[PDB]
């Protein structure tokens, strides 16, 4: 709206994510969910720290299962 | 204008358009770059589609663009469809190169309306003994092979379809779907060297493709008769199997947001049938004549999906395990088996009578079987005696060595006449052979070759 | 469910203090400024990230408004992010209006003639449509080419149309059923 | 770090972490005013995890606070466990002293 709400947004520190990389929301029985991964591809590979590998199964609106 | 994937899950795909140019319901969507197309199903709203992929999902992203077609799936029509193999979309799935094609129909439609049907009773002769005989058809009638796993389906159409098809002067349709590659690989390379591939539309959607691919096979393979039968010509329609076409739609149905039925079905079972099986029907310009296997779950008759069946049918085909474990083919129950042909004013008294006493003589021996089993033979009277013996001759006259089942028994096939059938059973009844051994009337042909058969 | 199903609560909230309080047109504008900030493209992303609490998100929208938002609003504003509602404001603010126009009993009316505009036309109508509605009307008029002559006047689910198009569908109907 | 207790229902408990001390899956928590032990089986986002207490739930309320031990629950192990009676988490219920153990292994291997 008003040139004072347009700005003061270039100081709240919001940068950006690539889109080949996002990071883990929640750990359960083998499933894993993850935010941000924008263009992985069904059935594609996930790499963790430590080696770990997962499949991307779940490519929901805001969130990948794997 | 263009859209957006937002959401992929299995076979399903949502695609978000802008809301002043949301694409229709069954409309047809290409994705940009990949090779898929998805037909939208559901309008959830807020310019999004819900649709099915005709292909592999493996390739899709969030965000990729998807393009609006403005119509549903258009296969090619008319004569340049003869003597081809095609997918779902009609692409060629032969190295023939492209189909001359001078029109584009789509897969949906209307069925004909109540103005439009037509009635005719024309008996059309199989060669078969139990059908001739129980299960007699009619040309531009509704023919259906009901039958569990390992029964015979597959077997007994491609005998039909030899001992029609080829002889039939129009042309035909022939729908895979669900079916195992290589029964499809087999009856191509048949019609091909049969030089009968000439007049005859090939349409294959075999269990290795996407829910989607074999949910939209029948109707590609029908829309292709239709085109035929609305220029006046009388066709042959032989869908390999109707069942998957269910199936597809169970598969699909749950991640489509629909609540489950009985035994784990759509709940739009009934309407999702009757909308393909209206069409597959004879109207006032030309006449389809069509044969459907149709798979029996767990061999259980009662399965929604084979009970929502029958109503739609004019000849009802049974295939019984329990005969085919005895060594009996083609495997048909003459008890659970029946036709709207089976009838004095259509057939005539003498085989009406001749299929009823043959009804008869195997109603009371499965009543009498378990009498046999604890007792024993020695405690029935001297009528019922003659009864079994007699009854354990017709089921086995019922059996026949078939042409496209020489592998399989190493035999030569045979073809009885509907004069020969009625004689041989009608003389079996009244007792012309109560001297020769029952194994004689086991895989024979016409009775004539029972009464050779006893002597060796 | 619907946006507007999970946002009545927090409409009605808003609304019922806003009244007790003689604030009916201090949470308009509050409401309507969190509305628009949201939905920002820069702040829509700031609000899904995993790594932000409901307090962090809460604080950096208030920041954004400021003066715009008085105590009870923020108060609001910390309430929804609480809870994980900070996707509904847009809808929140919309039925917040639809309670308040009920209240001060008036309509926004929206008008659509065939190419014509003027103040005679306007109030020769919207006497009519008030002494009709028993409300007070802010009518906004538009053009719609789409019509050979008349007008179509849309007050809530109400549609009364007099537009010449009307009359050849009535028509073409008839001829037909 | 230190977890409020957020959730109860039944055997299974919802603890909240600082983001930077979350639990591992299998970790043992116990309760600071009634020592009742607690084994973590998921990682349920936002600095909460979901565990299942190794006794009783009567009497636990919200916002009680849970101690993080680093480790997986760990009983004794060796020559010293003949002739015992042993509870889950390896403490003796035989009244005949504690054991004499030279070393504990998790149980999950
Ligand atoms: N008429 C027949 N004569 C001999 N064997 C047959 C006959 N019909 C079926 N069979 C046996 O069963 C198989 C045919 O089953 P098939 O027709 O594929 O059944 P379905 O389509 O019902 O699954 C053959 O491989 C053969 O072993
Ligand atoms: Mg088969």
């Amino acid at each position: 709206i008003s040139e004072i709400i347009k700005g003061r947004i270039e100081k709240l520190d919001v940068a950006s994510q690539a889109r080949n990389e996002g990071t883990i929301v929640s750990v359960s029985d083998g499933i894993v969910r993850i935010y941000g991964l924008a263009d992985v591809m069904y059935g594609e590979m996930i790499e963790f720290p430590g080696g770990v590998y997962g499949m991307a199964l779940n490519l929901e609106q805001d969130s990948v299962g794997a | 204008s263009s859209g957006r994937i937002v959401q992929i899950i299995g076979a399903v795909i949502d695609v978000e358009f802008p809301r002043d140019a949301v694409p229709s319901i069954y409309e047809a969507l290409k994705v940009q770059g990949v090779e898929t197309t998805l037909e939208v199903q559901q309008q959830l709203g807020d310019g999004v589609v819900r649709s099915i992929a005709m292909g592999s999902t493996e390739g899709l992203k969030r965000g990729l663009n998807v393009d609006s077609t403005g119509a549903a799936i258009s296969v090619p029509v008319g004569k340049a469809t003869l003597g081809r193999i095609m997918d779902v979309l009609g692409n060629p799935i032969d190295e023939a190169g492209p189909i001359g094609e001078e029109e584009r129909w789509g897969i949906h439609r209307e069925a004909p309306s109540y103005a439009d049907q037509a009635g005719g009773n024309e008996l059309l002769e199989t060669g078969i003994k139990v059908i001739d005989l129980v299960c007699p058809f009619a040309k531009g009638g509704k023919v259906g092979l009901f039958g569990g796993a390992g029964v015979g389906k597959t077997v007994n159409m491609m005998e039909l379809i030899r001992n029609i098809a080829i002889e039939h002067s129009g042309y035909s349709v022939f729908a895979g779907v669900g079916e195992r590659t290589r029964e499809g690989n087999d009856f191509y390379h048949e019609m091909k060297d049969s030089n009968v591939l000439d007049k005859v539309a090939l349409v294959y959607g075999q269990m290795n493709e996407p829910p989607g691919n074999r949910l939209r096979v029948a109707l590609t393979g029908l829309t292709m008769a239709e085109k035929f039968r609305d220029e006046g010509r009388d066709v042959l329609l032989f869908i390999d199997n109707i069942y998957r076409y269910t199936l597809a739609g169970t598969e699909v149905s749950a991640l489509l947001g629909r609540m489950p039925s009985a035994v784990g079905y759509q709940p739009t079972l009934a309407e999702e049938m009757g909308v393909l099986q209206e069409r597959i029907t004879s109207t006032k310009k030309g006449s389809i004549t069509s044969i459907q296997a149709v798979y029996v779950p767990a061999d259980d008759l009662t399965d929604p999906s084979p009970a929502t069946t029958f109503a739609h049918l004019d000849a009802t085909v049974v295939l019984s395990r329990d005969i085919a474990s005895l060594g009996i083919y083609p495997a048909v129950d003459p008890l659970d088996s029946t036709s709207r042909q089976l009838d004095p004013l259509v057939i005539g008294q003498d085989h009406y009578d001749t299929a009823r006493g043959v009804q008869y003589v195997l109603q009371r021996y499965k009543e009498l079987k378990d009498i046999i089993a604890i007792l024993g033979m020695d405690e029935l009277s001297e009528a019922d005696k003659l009864l079994v013996a007699r009854a354990r001759k017709i089921q086995r006259f019922l059996s026949q060595p078939f042409f496209v089942a020489e592998v399989f028994t190493g035999s030569p096939g045979k073809y009885v006449s509907l004069k020969d059938t009625i004689a041989g059973f009608k003389g079996i009844l009244n007792g012309d052979y109560d001297h020769l051994p029952e194994q004689a009337f086991y895989m024979v042909g016409g009775i004539e070759e029972a009464v050779e058969k006893a002597k060796k | 469910a619907e946006l507007t199903t999970l946002a009545r609560p927090y409409a009605k909230a808003a609304f019922e203090y806003a009244q007790a309080h003689q604030q009916l047109a201090d949470w308009s504008a509050a409401l309507g400024v969190l509305a628009a900030v949201s939905q920002d493209d820069t702040v829509r992303q700031l609000l899904k990230e995993p790594q932000l609490t409901s307090s962090a998100k809460a604080q950096s929208l208030i920041d954004v408004c400021g003066d715009k938002l008085n105590a009870p609003a923020q108060n609001f504003v910390r309430t929804v992010a609480e809870n994980k509602r900070l996707e509904l404001l847009p809808t929140i603010a919309e039925m917040y209006e639809q309670l308040k126009a009920e209240q001060e009993k008036s309509v926004e009316v929206e008008v659509t003639s065939a190419f014509t505009l003027s103040k005679e036309q306007q109030d020769k109508l919207a006497k009519a449509l008030s002494a009709r509605l028993s409300r007070e009307v802010r009518l906004h008029a538009s053009e719609d080419a789409s019509l050979i002559g008349g007008v179509i006047i849309r007050a809530g689910d109400l549609v009364i149309d007099g537009s010449v198009r009307g009359k050849l569908a009535k028509l073409a109907e008839a001829l037909k059923s």
